[PDB]
RNA sequence: GAAAUUGUUGAAAGGGAAGGGCAUUUGAUCAGACA
RNA sequence: CGUGGAGGUCAGUGACGAAGCCUAGACCGUAAGGUCGGGUCGAACGGCCUCUAGUGCAGAUCUUGGUGGUAGUAGCAAAUAUUCAAAUGAGAACUUUGAAGACUGAAGUGGGGAAAGGUUCCACGUCAACAGCAGUUGGACGUGGGUUAGUCGAUCCUAAGA
RNA sequence: GUGAACAGCCUCUAGUUGAUAGAAUAAUGUAGAUAAGGGAAGUCGGCAAAAUAGAUCCGUAACUUCGGGAUAAGGAUUGGC
């Protein structure tokens, strides 16, 4: 099972580098099928791909 | 060429090879010559080496800047258990030196020595000695005839002596098996002496008694494959030397165009066997003492064993012996502790000493405190304590 | 024959990990660890929950906790038999601090 | 077929053959030797042992500044190993030659392997490149293997000769008195 | 389908090389000649 | 004495086995060598009188090819660092996904280009060799897809110079 | 962010986590550190190493082409609130 080509995809559907794009590992077998962009896209859209949240960096005690 | 320079050689010729000793148990290659009017003894004893303290005293030595001053010594401590008698072994004179024409052995054995006969205890049907042990049996005719002959021939008489371990923090649990010389009365009084301690006990102030001059045989301590440099005592070669400076730089001449023996090599560092003599015992201790490390000075009930208990060994519940200064071996090895062959005059030698304190604070650290009574004065209440 | 328990252990992770190269810590903790499972269950297969990795690396690599309260699982094994039919789940257990905890045996059920 | 040299009957063995095999010659060498003569099933448990380090392969041959093990006490030697990959394409052979023995019909519980020969198939060329420009051949030491497995049989009974007896006409006379003597 | 070189099997020897010469013991092997 | 080739001869040997090769089997010769047996083999070959020469090897740091001992030996140690689980697969330290621990730290291990390469890009399949462990992975192997301009370049102009 | 700073050191975005692996920690090494008292006695030679260092203030000789020599030398100070 080998899907650095979805992951890749991804992340340029969604506007994010591959460090943050979440392929969920128990919908492996759908993703797998996911060749397209259009098919990537439905993908992100029900929560199958999910974007991840930025790693903060505060200015807390910078202010 | 010639040296340039004349040195003294590193390191002694006399204690070559330098290799593993062949055992831990050191080999008492000599005892003291036998003087058959003086009743029967052991001439040497088995122990463990416990640890190290401290000791004070005055000092008895006309002359000296430091007579009937007080004076600080270390000291070595070696547990000492009564050791227990279960054979004895008759040698005979021959023009191919001394040979042992037979033994007789104890009708019962204690399981510590039994352990000493195998490999694997756990597993064995421990047989040992149980058909030897049957001879006795029989009105005892067959271990009669043996110390009959001992005593018909036989220029020697040893005893066969074991350490009982168990009375001993060691887990080692199997004990100590060994040969020791009888030096009192004639031949036949030995063999009597020996065959009446069968299964019976000895003990230190039966062998030594306080200001002797002992000898110790042990092997000392191990240090695995060792450089040159530290091993013989070779120079370090200078730091801009290539290859490296822990070495030798000229290993002989061209000719003999061989290594000789005589140079110095990596190997093999300690775990040799020493025989290292004139250990003044500045103590013979009791087990059934308390105060134990008390003093004449002192007074207060206290035994040898520092706070916290000797680091790496443990507590000292029995007999030891205390000799002034160091031995070779380490904490826990058996040791031989050995009658001195020859009768000293040196002064040093007789001086009768008498202890006046004996450190008995923790080893495992900078001790403050003798007694835990002493470290309760001292501080005062804790939020642990009542 | 067989047998299934589960209890919880605290592990001195310290002694243990005493004298260790600094990259190697919390690796070497990984490896201690499933060791001594195998002593006390005697199973060769020791599997680690992935929370219990978490545990571990929870400081870094050389920043292990001292001591780790953990729980033992032998289980019963399945599909296309291994060797032994008995195995090992470890997992943290979440514990205000590690410290004070003799071993106990867990009622499974 | 046409394998080395066997003295056994063939009726009552099976063989099996791997040629070419990107495994160490010198340590397969050895560890086909562990195993000759062995009974085949007291073998196979062995080999795996082996993988587990539980026993150690002797090395005899192929061996000088090997390691040492306790492991080669039972064989008599101080140089032993646990050649993984060579085990694993030995007690492959093993497995086959096994199952051609269970199609002749043979039974399977008096099997020993009886031939095992490995030597040296064709090497193999890759190259490394030393310092100052140099290149070095970097080359595999591939493996033919080969054994046999037969089934045990008791005794051999006996018969050979007869030897016929050649005696001069002084010595049948003596003969023929002794007897004519006493007994 | 030689040789160098290698695996197995069989036989033999081997106290810091091995191989060689004259000679015989021992073992293995073999030709001839007899009527 | 022995080899390649030539004239003559023995109406020579031979697929019912020529030649060659193997053989601590036999026999002739002081020797160069010659003869036979057995095994292997498969198409040609030899005695005698002569003719002829690219005609005989242990060496030439000889030529070309092949092969050893060295040796399962030197080594595979620069660039901080790896870990748990799942999935897939005959097979997973090394593939994919999730988790964790880190790193490069915008003078980048980020995002693009010039020279140079030339398909390496991308998909699917996929491990014999290759990636100095491995391999299910790959810049590898197999089969395919892919590079869209009135405005971006070239094209035009002139420079040293040709 | 710190800081004089495109320095070093930590970080966000992006990207990596590739460099055979496991077990031990003998000698001798390579690379990194420390040593009581003495202080160049070592050595061809202080080679190597150690010492010094930022900023503010004070103080600064010979000699000079009057531009320097000069951070000469020598000192004090420095956090948090
Ligand atoms: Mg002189
Ligand atoms: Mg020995
Ligand atoms: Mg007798
Ligand atoms: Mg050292
Ligand atoms: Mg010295
Ligand atoms: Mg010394
Ligand atoms: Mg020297
Ligand atoms: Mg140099
Ligand atoms: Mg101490
Ligand atoms: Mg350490
Ligand atoms: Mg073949
Ligand atoms: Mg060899
Ligand atoms: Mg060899
Ligand atoms: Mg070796
Ligand atoms: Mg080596
Ligand atoms: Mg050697
Ligand atoms: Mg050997
Ligand atoms: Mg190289
Ligand atoms: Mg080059
Ligand atoms: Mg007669
Ligand atoms: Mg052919
Ligand atoms: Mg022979
Ligand atoms: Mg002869
Ligand atoms: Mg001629
Ligand atoms: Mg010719
Ligand atoms: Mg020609
Ligand atoms: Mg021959
Ligand atoms: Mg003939
Ligand atoms: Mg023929
Ligand atoms: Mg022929
Ligand atoms: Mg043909
Ligand atoms: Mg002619
Ligand atoms: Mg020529
Ligand atoms: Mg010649
Ligand atoms: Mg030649
Ligand atoms: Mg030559
Ligand atoms: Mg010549
Ligand atoms: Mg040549
Ligand atoms: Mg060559
Ligand atoms: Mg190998
Ligand atoms: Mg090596
Ligand atoms: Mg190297
Ligand atoms: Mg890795
Ligand atoms: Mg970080
Ligand atoms: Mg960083
Ligand atoms: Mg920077
Ligand atoms: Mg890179
Ligand atoms: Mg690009
Ligand atoms: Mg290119
Ligand atoms: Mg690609
Ligand atoms: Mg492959
Ligand atoms: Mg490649
Ligand atoms: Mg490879
Ligand atoms: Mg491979
Ligand atoms: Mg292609
Ligand atoms: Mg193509
Ligand atoms: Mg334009
Ligand atoms: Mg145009
Ligand atoms: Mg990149
Ligand atoms: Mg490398
Ligand atoms: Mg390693
Ligand atoms: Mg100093
Ligand atoms: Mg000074
Ligand atoms: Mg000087
Ligand atoms: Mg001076
Ligand atoms: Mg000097
Ligand atoms: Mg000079
Ligand atoms: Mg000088
Ligand atoms: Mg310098
Ligand atoms: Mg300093
Ligand atoms: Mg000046
Ligand atoms: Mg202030």
């Amino acid at each position: 099972a080998n899907l650095r080509t979805q992951k890749r995809l991804a992340a340029s559907v969604v506007g994010v580098g591959k460090r943050k794009v979440w392929l969920d590992p128990n919908e492996t077998s759908e993703i797998a099928q996911a060749n397209s962009r259009n098919a990537i896209r439905k993908l992100v859209k029900n929560g199958t791909i999910v974007k991840k949240a930025v790693t903060v960096h505060s200015k807390s005690r910078t202010r | 060429s010639h040296r340039k320079y004349e040195a003294p050689r590193h390191g002694h010729l006399g204690f070559l090879p330098r290799k593993r000793a062949a055992s831990i148990r050191a080999r008492v290659k000599a005892f003291p010559k036998d003087d058959r009017s003086k009743p029967v003894a052991l001439t040497s004893f088995l122990g463990y080496k416990a640890g190290m303290t401290t000791i004070v005293r005055d000092l008895d030595r006309p002359g000296s800047k430091f007579h009937k001053r007080e004076v600080v010594e270390a000291v070595t401590v070696v547990d000492t258990p009564p050791v227990v008698v279960v054979g004895v072994v008759g040698y005979v004179e021959t023009p191919r030196g001394l040979r042992s024409l037979t033994t007789v052995w104890a009708e019962h054995l204690s399981d510590e020595v039994k352990r000493r006969f195998y490999k694997n205890w756990y597993k064995s049907k421990k047989k040992a000695f149980t058909k030897y042990s049957a001879k006795y049996a029989q009105d005892g005719a067959g271990i009669e005839r043996e110390l009959a002959r001992i005593k018909k021939y036989a220029s020697v008489v040893r005893v066969l002596v074991h350490t009982q371990i168990r009375k001993t923090p060691l887990a080692q649990k199997k004990a100590h098996l060994a040969e020791i010389q009888l030096n009192g009365g004639s031949i036949s009084e030995k063999v009597d002496w020996a065959r009446e301690h069968f299964e019976k006990t000895v003990a230190v102030d039966s062998v030594f008694e306080q200001n002797e001059m002992i000898d110790a045989i042990a092997v000392t301590k191990g240090h695995g494959f060792e450089g040159v440099t530290h091993r013989w005592g070779t120079k370090k070669l200078p730091r801009k030397t290539h290859r490296g400076l822990r070495k030798v730089a000229c290993i002989g001449a061209w000719h003999p165009a061989h290594v000789m023996w005589s140079v110095a090599r990596a190997g093999q560092r300690g775990y040799h066997s020493r025989t290292s003599i004139n250990h003044k015992i500045y103590r013979v201790g009791k087990g059934d003492d308390e105060a134990n490390g008390a003093t004449s000075f002192d007074r207060t009930k206290k035994t040898i064993t520092p706070m916290g208990g000797f680091v790496h060994y443990g507590e000292i519940k029995n007999d030891f012996i205390m000799v002034k200064g160091c031995i070779p071996g380490n904490r826990k090895r058996i040791v031989t502790l050995r009658k001195s062959l020859y009768t000293n005059t040196s002064r040093k030698a007789l001086e009768e000493v008498s202890l006046k304190w004996i450190d008995t604070a923790s080893k495992f650290g900078k001790g403050r405190f003798q007694t835990p009574a002493e470290k309760h004065a001292f501080m005062g209440t804790l939020k642990k304590d009542l | 024959l067989k047998d299934v328990v589960t209890r919880e252990y605290t592990i001195n992770l310290h002694k243990r990990l005493h004298g260790v190269s600094f990259k190697k810590r919390a690796p070497r903790a990984v490896k201690e660890i499933k060791k001594f499972a195998k002593l006390h269950m005697g199973t060769d297969d020791v599997r680690l929950a992935p929370e219990l990795n978490q545990a571990i690396w929870k400081r870094g690599v050389k920043g292990v906790e001292y001591r780790l309260r953990l729980r033992i699982s032998r289980k019963r094994n399945e599909e296309e038999d291994a060797k032994n039919p008995l195995f090992s789940y470890v997992e943290p257990v979440l514990v205000a601090s590690a410290k004070g905890l003799q071993t106990v045996v867990v009622e499974e059920d | 077929a046409r394998y080395g040299a066997t003295s056994t009957n063939p009726a009552k063995s099976a063989s099996a053959r791997g040629s070419y095999l990107r495994v160490s010659f010198k340590n397969t060498r050895e560890t086909a030797q562990a195993i000759n003569g062995w009974e085949l099933t007291k073998a196979q448990k062995y080999l795996e042992q082996v993988l587990d380090h539980q026993r150690a392969i002797p090395f005899r041959r192929f061996n000088s500044s090997i390691g040492r093990t306790a492991q080669g006490k039972e064989f008599g030697v101080t140089k032993a190993r646990w050649p993984a990959k060579s085990v694993k394409f030995v007690q492959g052979l093993l497995q086959n030659a096994a199952a051609n023995a269970e199609a002749k019909g043979l039974d399977a519980t008096k099997l020993y392997v009886s031939h095992i020969q490995v030597n040296q198939a064709p090497k193999q060329r890759r190259r490394t490149y030393r310092a100052h420009g140099r290149i070095n051949k970097y080359e595999s030491s591939p493996s033919h293997i080969e054994l046999v497995v037969t089934e045990k049989e008791e005794a051999v009974a006996k018969a050979a000769e007869k030897k016929v007896v050649r005696l001069t006409s002084r010595q049948r006379g003596r003969i023929a008195a002794q007897k004519r003597i006493a007994a």
